[PDB]
């Protein structure tokens, strides 16, 4: 879909350009294919580019838009993912603390040693904290 | 928090279902209290508020607030039980008696209505 939308620019001029941008924006929203479209995992090394990024530019504003929406829906994980791309490190940890915090209180029998919110917790800490950590103490 | 109010809400539902009260006059009072309670719980907020809360839950990035949704869920459970019983009572009642008490019961039915819409 991205490849096709990109053709829209082929008609060079404003209007069409915005139409292209809106179309991409519309694609990201509601398709919710964030990783594919927007990018993924830092391991330092900024984003690993999404397909759109290869095309480039307005990508930060789209992320904020998507992320806020995620907040409405309460699609946590998506929000965390989105904020990572946003590079709002402090925001990420805070949302993150909330996610891990609940699920901690509850009743027992869980927590395999390999994947979920806890695992997510481990990822971020190892990941951010060593590196020039921008988050609040 | 109108938690203390919640208990009265329960008592009200209890009495209505029981349909004790020779007086529809009594039931009109019950309907009125229930109406205010239902209205009070959701201060005028519209779909935007709900969407924002969901996003925040989004997911518990950190510590979320999901207080109003939780309150609505508790109200709706209570109401359900009592509900089937009471719906019967509330509608029949409707008609008659009380063209008066009516103003009170129809309003109660409509508020209730949003919530528990669905």
């Amino acid at each position: 879909a991205l490849q096709y939308f990109y053709f829209l620019r082929d008609e060079k001029d404003s209007q069409g350009e915005n139409m292209f941008l809106r179309c991409v924006s519309e694609l990201v929203i509601e398709s919710r294919e964030f990783d594919m479209i927007l990018g993924k995992l830092e391991n330092d090394g900024s984003r690993k580019p999404g397909v759109i990024d290869k095309f480039t530019s307005d990508t930060k504003p789209i992320i904020n838009k998507v992320a806020s929406v995620a907040e409405n829906k309460g699609l946590f994980e998506e929000a965390a993912k989105l904020y990572d791309l946003a590079k709002n490190a402090d925001k990420v940890l805070e949302l993150m603390n909330k996610l891990l915090s609940p699920v901690v209180p509850q009743i027992s029998a869980p927590q395999s040693n390999k994947e979920r919110l806890k695992n997510m917790a481990l990822s971020i800490a190892e990941r951010y904290r060593a590196q020039g950590i921008s988050a609040n103490k | 928090g109108d938690s203390s109010l919640y208990i009265i809400l329960k008592k009200l539902l209890d009495f209505i279902l029981k349909t004790g009260g020779g007086f529809q006059r009594v039931r009109t009072h019950l309907y009125g209290s229930l109406l205010y309670y239902l209205q009070i719980a959701q201060r005028p907020d519209e779909p935007d508020t709900l969407e924002a809360a969901k996003k925040t839950m989004w997911e518990r990035l950190t510590a979320p607030e999901d207080v109003f949704s939780k309150l609505q869920r508790e109200n709706i459970a209570i109401i359900e039980s009592y509900g089937a019983a009471l719906m019967e009572v509330v509608c029949r009642d409707a008609c008659d008696g009380h063209e008066i008490g009516r103003m009170l019961a129809l309003a109660l039915l409509d508020r209730i209505v949003s919530v528990d819409k669905q």
